[PDB]
């Protein structure tokens, strides 16, 4: 804060601030997925028959 | 080495193949794009 040092002595010296880092690298995602070549012979939920 | 041969036409060697049922009864020839394959036949039989 500040608090009182006396006009007769010299005080002490404060830290003045600072430092903190840190590092979140990687992350990653992948949906593969199948066309599945014979799912297309059968009839599909829509298209009327 | 120093032989200098001229080659003639090769043999073909064919065994024996000759349908007669590809040719004599099954000229149509029809594709598919669904899966069941129909094939009705009417009974024909009048009074």
């Amino acid at each position: 804060m500040a608090l009182y040092v006396s006009p007769i002595v010299s005080g002490e010296v404060i830290r003045s601030r600072g430092g903190s880092t840190s590092e979140f690298t990687p992350g990653y995602v992948k949906p593969k997925h199948e066309v599945n070549p014979q799912m297309t012979l059968r009839r599909l939920p829509d298209e009327d028959p | 080495m120093y032989t200098t041969a001229q080659l003639l036409a090769a043999n073909e060697q064919k065994f024996k193949f000759d349908p007669l049922f590809l040719r004599l009864f099954f000229r149509e020839s029809y594709p598919f794009t669904t899966e069941k394959v129909y094939l009705s036949q009417i009974p024909g039989l009048v009074n």
